[PDB]
DNA sequence: TATTTAAGTATTGTTTGTGCACTTGCCTGCAGGCCTTTT
DNA sequence: AAAAGGCCTGCAGGCAAGTGCACAAACAATACTTAAATA
């Protein structure tokens, strides 16, 4: 949705009159793991089903001998479920963000 | 309340015609539904007798040509004929339509077009053309299987596509309750006018002019037309705004009816 | 439903046989009506259009309200006859006007929407067992033991002194000796 | 004061449990296709 | 002979029968630890 503006000439043997059009740092697979974990451990998401805290420390340590299998599932296969709803966050998200019109479906 | 809404639509709007733009469909167009047996029908044949044009018709004993007039090239003198619009006769006051849901997909596809621009734009074989067809349609309903299910969804349990329900300037949902309140009031309410042979005045003995009303419509349409004051046009605008405000949501989208501009030409 | 019965596919079969016999449904005490004439009478009445009578209205009123109630309470019930509309409350009434068409009468009958009221619900529970049963027959002291509820519903008390019971129960014309009979039954039965 | 290990501790390993599922018939709901007329 | 009103049938509208089964917890007793009795 920007104008998009690429032109090619210039002043002769200018070289000038870039073409710079994206202007968005689409940031790559390799970095955005940071901000996942980030999140993820500001616990605004979630594992698919985990029992947060157990009963008593039987339970727990119960459940610590279980060898997960999660584990073995890849870092970006980890079904995470939401805590804070799409609709909520529109409702908190300043407006003046560059992004608020995509809270919002 | 359905009475309203109905007298509403005997006067329905005033007749602002744009130089640039126009046809904004003057006129209102009113659907109305609920449990079986609910005076539905009863209301629509009464409006039809008081209107002075009105065109009463069925829904599934009817066809797209019925609902609006088919042109006819004429090859006596190679003209065009138009021939029977139901639609038609009703140019200038309202229409009725039963069993709406029970009309067929064929049809009932006609409206998407005449409701909202008040125009026919036939194109077959022969002949290309526009008939101006400016007629109030109020047509009955009746929710899919017999009755609610309010345990369903309300914008499901109508069946009507949400284009061609937002068309209609106002829907009415006249629910059939368990009151035991009002039920032995309408058992009266029956019972009186089968007292009398010739029974007139059913309800409360209030004068009220059967007659004079209609005049006093036909006068009211013609000699009135409301210009809309500066402070209507602000707590219209906050009206509306509330209106779809409130209709936001993220799973509003596939069960909700979304209010539409159209709830601000209505 | 067809219940396979015994004595219907007796009866029915020797009346059919005895039609082969005696060309005439019509036993011994039977008015059979030539169709012309039955014709004719029943046009006749078609021409009086009665008039519905003041006084049931409120009866048949009510029993609308009834046949609405139960309705709601029978929804997803075995009889799932839903939500009894309008349209049965003027049905019945209309069953009400023909029947006193029937009488020849310009006044429906308390027993003429009766009888309608008996169509209506006869329709009705004809779907399986068909029967019912009755248990308060006997009430010797069980009598006594209702009204002391009724007596409990006003306020409520298991005193050590009956004297407005003793009054109602003479007044109800049980004996006192079943009276104390029955508080002494009570009393052990701790109430 | 030390080799006996016997009992005990900490841990493994596994058992059916189900929690959910996703399958495969079902007639009816629906809709592209056949009938009709006029030139 | 074909194009336009109308009505008939192929595709599937659909979902309970229903089994697999992938989730879980103690599981039955693993494997090993630590205090005691005897030379
Ligand atoms: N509140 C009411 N006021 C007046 N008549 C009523 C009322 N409720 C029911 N009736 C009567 O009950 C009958 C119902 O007729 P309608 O409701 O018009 O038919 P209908 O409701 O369109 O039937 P469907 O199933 O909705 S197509 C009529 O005889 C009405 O007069």
């Amino acid at each position: 949705r920007i104008p998009t503006v690429a032109p090619t000439t210039n002043v002769g043997t200018g070289q000038s009159t870039f073409s710079i059009d994206n202007t968005i740092k689409l940031w790559l697979k390799k970095d955005v793991k940071n901000v996942w974990e980030n999140l993820v451990q500001l616990d605004f998401f979630t594992e698919k089903s985990a029992v947060g805290l157990r009963d008593n420390a039987t339970a727990a340590f119960y459940a610590s001998n279980y060898q997960f299998q999660g584990t073995m599932i890849p870092f970006d296969l980890r079904s995470y479920q939401m805590q804070i709803i799409l609709q909520e966050l529109r409702r908190i998200i300043p407006k003046s963000n560059m992004y608020y019109s995509w809270t919002q479906l | 309340d359905v009475k309203k809404g109905i007298l509403l639509q005997l006067f329905g709007g005033t007749n602002k015609t744009f130089t640039k733009g126009g046809r904004y469909r003057g006129d209102i167009n009113i659907l109305l539904c609920g449990d079986p047996s609910t005076s539905k029908s009863q209301i629509l044949q009464y409006v039809h007798k008081i209107t002075p044009r009105g065109v009463y018709t069925s829904g599934k004993g009817s066809s797209a040509v019925g609902l609006t007039a088919y042109i006819t090239r004429d090859v006596d003198t190679k003209q065009l004929v138009l021939e029977s619009g139901a639609l038609v006769l009703s140019d200038g006051g309202v229409c009725c339509i039963d069993e709406f849901d029970k009309m067929s997909d064929s049809t009932r596809s006609v409206l998407h077009e005449v409701m909202e621009q008040q125009t026919i734009s036939i194109a077959k074989a022969g002949i290309i053309t526009t008939l101006n067809a400016r007629s109030s349609i109020l047509a009955s309903a009746n929710p899919i299987g017999s009755r609610y299910n309010p345990n369903l969804p309300v914008t499901e349990n109508i069946d009507l596509p949400p284009p061609l329900l937002s068309r209609f300037d106002l829907v009415y949902l006249v629910l059939d309750k368990v009151d035991e309140k009002n039920d032995r009031e309408l058992a009266k309410h029956l019972t009186n006018l089968y007292l009398e042979d010739k029974p007139e005045h059913i309800s409360q003995d209030d004068v009220l002019p059967v007659e004079f009303l209609t005049m006093y419509i036909s006068y009211a349409k013609e000699h009135i037309h409301p210009i809309i004051t500066e402070a209507a046009k602000t707590e219209l605008v906050r009206a509306y705004v509330g209106m779809r405000k409130m209709g936001d949501d993220s799973r509003s989208d596939e069960k909700r009816i979304t209010a539409t501009t159209r709830q601000l030409e209505s | 439903l067809d219940i396979p019965s015994r004595d219907d596919d007796e009866k029915l079969a020797e009346h059919v046989t005895y039609v082969h016999m005696h060309n005439k449904q019509p036993d011994l005490d039977f008015t059979p009506v030539e169709p012309s004439k039955m014709r004719e009478y029943i046009a006749y009445a078609k021409t009086k259009r009665p008039v519905m009578s003041e006084a049931v209205n409120d009866y048949v009123v009510q029993a609308y309200i009834r046949l609405r109630q139960d309705s709601k309470r029978e929804m997803d019930s075995k009889f799932s006859f839903g939500q009894a509309t309008p349209r049965t409350l003027l049905g019945i009434i209309r069953l009400s006007q023909a029947l006193a068409k029937l009488r020849l009468a310009d006044m429906v009958d308390i027993d003429d929407v009766e009888e309608a009221l008996r169509l209506v619900r006869v329709s009705k529970e004809s779907l399986y067992q068909e029967t019912n049963k009755s248990k308060e027959d006997e009430s010797p002291t069980t009598k006594i033991f209702t009204i002391i509820k009724k007596m409990l519903q006003e306020t409520g008390k298991n005193t050590l002194s009956y004297e407005n019971i003793v009054k109602t129960v003479r007044l109800r014309g049980f004996t006192m000796l079943q009276l104390s009979n029955c508080i002494q039954e009570y009393s052990y039965l701790n109430v």
